[PDB]
């Protein structure tokens, strides 16, 4: 077993408008092995019902996944996606920059 | 259509 | 009967040295592997050879698979009495969950030797001092001649049988008939089968 | 346009707490349609695209059968692997498998594939000609010689040039509405001023299918790669894709920059500028 | 060539009261994973009862009713009839293969017969019928005929012994026994064999001949209430010396 570190991108399904429904997306890629914990935080609080894609990989054999949840973004609210992996010394938290 | 895979290494 | 492997059965009498071709037709298109199996009467099936698309030669034996038309062929050159047996078409394919082997009812081959100097005769064998049976033997008859089961239940007639006196390199057909029933005589027995008009009928 | 079908298996040994976890998924091009999870409650091949539901019970039964059987086949290879590599039984290991076919615009068989990877490293693979194999190490050299003497290639060549293409074709037509469609990228561009005499011009490409897209950042009629920050294409989760490439730009030189977006769903390549 | 001794079944022959339970055994030394229990009935061919793809697991086949298996270990796979039935009278074959879908190697197979009552079992009567005078004079060759009859079940092997050694040259035994009453089930069977020899040889009174028939009947653990002698597994034979002109 030679391990690989996950890449993270947090974003929304559609460009965000405060009050308008949307979907919160965290996408981990180029990682190995398959085992990975991934949570969605509404200001440092784990979100109750979050679905995930089917475990699939690239020609690199590196795995990729999408975690997502129905939400309504607000001006104050700051969303993040917390990833834990074997390769990680402690969970890597990545906040949703709504311009990224 | 999935493959008819049954062979061993 | 519903069968994913179908094989024309029925004895296939063929002369020794003659070529025999056999065929088998499989339904399930998703068949993955193909095989021929030789099974001797009263015995177990033995893998004869696996059949591939690229073609499979093995001396006397030759076999092809036609995935397109979904049939396999086995062809035996210079057939020998030895390779008289039932040939089973076997194909694997996904039964439930797990790839599995389907067996044909099998086609049965009967290679027969040509009798150089036939001598059709029906002899009456000496009685076992303690058996009330007249016992009749029809031997040295042309391989073409074939014996037929008796009209009478009380008359027991055993089918043809090729024996090899390797010692003197001589082969002989033979079929045996026994009854204890009165009105049973050796000349009488086998009249239910079409025997050479030459057959020798002595009174020992 | 050439189309493709891929299935992707993933066996993971979890010693002393159950048979390995097996997760197989199928895609036509960049759209997935079926999946199977050795642990999910279905214990059946589940649909994922709207159009594959069209398939009758026979399809689902046979599909379920094939993949479950594959799950066993690899669960055992996971064991075989350990021996071949003199590894411990207490270690967790990964056997990913991939098979598929390509079809041309015509629908003709273009190319087939079949390859295994132990702990994320090429193990064995069927060559372009679907007649011989390419084994990674002395370990697979064993499995190679096994599979050579069994004519396994022939067996696979038959699937790839047959069932595989037949299905890819049926699917493209069954779900013609979805699969042959080419969602164009809804592209815009926003200003991100940074420090002094500097800003960020983020070239957006949103809700496009398929994921094959190329972004160019050209200033002054000249292509620029040094200040370009292009993230790997990402999914939208709705069955579309996304991508952005930003450039750090001096204050007032914003109107001198153009973005070039090429995609299958576009009549012609797009050109974008800072629109205040 | 290959003796395929990899797969071993036991017993080769069994007979049962319809009530009785019974277990066949199978073993493969070849280190295969998948073992199978088949059932060959005439005019239907091989039909699978149960199978075992791996060392741990088993699954039902085409006809698993009245039957149950247990793959006790990598090598052994047991078929068990909890309560026999005439219906279950067949030939049973067991077989193993590297894994599922791989060429199968088969055991010798086991011939099992179920009867409403063991009183229906009978060992063979073997009699030898000495060459025809007519034959020795016409053809300069003597055909001995041996008749094993009234045996049930059809579990018999028939050898020819010339001067204490078994012969094969000059022999031809019926491939299969005969139902004396083909109509009735539980019909006793009859076998017929023929040894042939040069008249000179047969006329020599030092030459001795025996028709030997092994029969597979009951075991002294079984129960016999019938006045007749208990029809246990045994070798019935008939004897004949040479006689000169």
């Amino acid at each position: 077993m030679i391990q690989r570190t996950p890449k993270i991108q947090v974003y929304s399904r559609h460009p965000a408008e405060n009050g308008k429904s949307n979907f919160l997306n965290c996408y981990v890629s180029g990682f190995h092995p398959s085992d990975i914990e991934v949570d969605l935080l509404k200001n440092g609080e784990r979100i109750e019902k979050v679905e995930h894609s089917d475990l699939s990989f690239s020609k690199d054999w590196s795995f990729y996944l999408l975690y997502y949840t129905e939400f309504t973004p607000t001006e104050k609210d700051e969303y993040a996606c917390r990833v834990n992996h074997v390769t990680l010394s402690q969970p890597k938290i990545v906040k949703w920059d709504r311009d990224m | 259509n999935y493959n008819y895979l049954y062979r061993l290494f | 009967m519903r069968k994913e492997v179908e094989q024309d059965p029925g004895p296939f009498n063929v002369p020794e040295g003659a070529t025999v071709a056999f065929n088998c037709t499989y339904s399930n298109s998703a068949s993955q592997s193909f095989f021929w199996y030789r099974q001797d009467c009263r015995k177990e099936p033995k893998l004869l050879m696996s059949v591939y698309s690229s073609g499979n030669e093995d001396g006397r034996f030759t076999a092809q698979l036609n995935r397109a038309s979904q049939y396999i062929s086995l062809l035996i050159r210079d057939s020998k009495l030895s390779d008289s047996a039932t040939y089973l078409c076997v194909v694997n394919m996904l039964r439930n969950s797990g790839y599995a082997l389907n067996f044909g009812k099998g086609t049965s081959l009967l290679v027969t030797p040509h009798i150089q100097n036939p001598d059709p005769a029906v002899y009456q064998l000496r009685d076992s001092k303690s058996s009330d049976k007249s016992v009749c033997l029809f031997t040295d008859f042309d391989s073409q001649t074939n014996v037929s089961q008796s009209k009478d239940s009380d008359v027991y007639i055993t089918d043809k049988c090729v024996l090899d006196m390797r010692s003197m390199d001589f082969k002989s057909n033979s079929a045996v008939a026994w009854s204890n029933k009165s009105d049973f005589a050796c000349a009488n027995a086998f009249n239910n089968s079409i025997i050479p008009e030459d057959t020798f009928f002595p009174s020992p | 346009g050439s189309h493709s079908m891929r299935y992707f298996s993933t066996s993971v040994s979890r010693p002393g707490r159950g048979e390995p976890r097996f997760i197989a998924v199928g895609y036509v091009d960049d759209t997935q349609f079926v999946r199977f999870d050795s642990d999910a409650a279905s214990q059946r091949m589940e649909p994922r695209a709207p159009w594959i539901e069209q398939e009758g019970p026979e399809y689902w039964d046979e599909e379920t059968g094939k993949v479950k059987a594959h799950s066993q086949t690899d669960r055992e290879n996971l064991r075989i692997a350990l021996r071949y590599y003199n590894q411990s039984e207490a270690g967790s290991h990964t056997l990913q498998m991939m098979f598929g076919c390509d079809v041309g615009s015509d629908g003709r068989f273009l190319r087939g594939y079949h390859q295994y990877a132990y702990d994320g490293k090429d193990y064995i693979a069927l060559k372009e000609d679907l007649r011989s194999w390419t084994a990674a190490d002395m370990a697979a050299q064993i499995t190679k010689r096994k599979w050579e003497a069994a004519h396994v290639a022939e067996q696979q060549r038959a699937y790839l040039e047959g069932t595989c293409v037949d299905g890819l074709r049926r699917y493209l037509e069954n779900g013609k509405e979805t699969l042959q469609r080419t969602d164009p990228p809804k592209t815009h561009m926003t200003h991100h001023p940074i420090s002094d005499h500097e800003a960020t011009l983020r070239c957006w490409a949103l809700g496009f299918y398929p994921a094959e897209i190329t972004l160019t950042w050209q200033r002054d009629g000249e292509d620029q790669t040094q200040d370009t920050e292009l993230v790997e294409t990402r999914p939208a989760g709705d069955g579309t894709f996304q991508k952005w490439a930003a450039v750090v730009v001096p204050s007032g030189e914003e109107q001198r920059y153009t973005c070039h977006v090429q995609h299958e769903g576009l009549p012609k390549p797009l050109t974008l500028r800072w629109e205040p | 060539g290959s003796m395929n001794a990899g797969v071993t079944q036991t017993p080769k022959f069994q007979v049962l009261k319809t009530g009785q339970s019974m277990t066949l055994q199978c073993a493969q030394d070849m280190n295969h994973n998948s073992m199978y229990w088949y059932r060959q009935d005439p005019g239907m061919g091989l039909r699978l009862i149960y199978y075992s793809a791996s060392e741990g697991t088993t699954d039902k086949g085409e006809v698993p009713n009245g039957y149950n298996v247990s793959r006790l270990n990598k090598r052994e796979f047991s078929l068990r009839l909890e309560s026999a039935a005439p219906s279950q009278t067949s030939v049973y074959f067991c077989a193993s293969s590297e894994s599922g879908g791989y060429e199968q190697y088969f055991g010798p197979g086991t011939r099992l017969t179920v009867t409403e009552d063991l009183k229906n079992v009978f060992p063979p009567e073997v009699a030898v019928f000495e060459p025809s005078e007519a034959e020795i004079s016409h053809t300069q060759k003597a055909t001995l005929v041996c008749l094993a009859t009234g045996f049930y079940p059809d579990h018999v092997e028939l050898s020819w012994w010339v001067n204490g050694k078994e012969v094969h040259s000059g022999v031809c035994t019926d491939p299969q026994p005969l139902k004396e009453q083909p109509a009735l089930n539980d019909s006793r069977y009859a076998l017929s064999s023929r040894l042939r020899v040069s008249a000179t040889f047969w006329q020599d009174p030092r030459n001795h001949f025996r028709c030997q028939v092994q029969f597979y009947g009951l075991s002294e653990n079984d129960e016999w209430t019938q006045d007749r002698a208990k029809p246990v597994t045994q070798i019935v034979s008939a004897e004949a010396w040479g006689r000169a002109d």
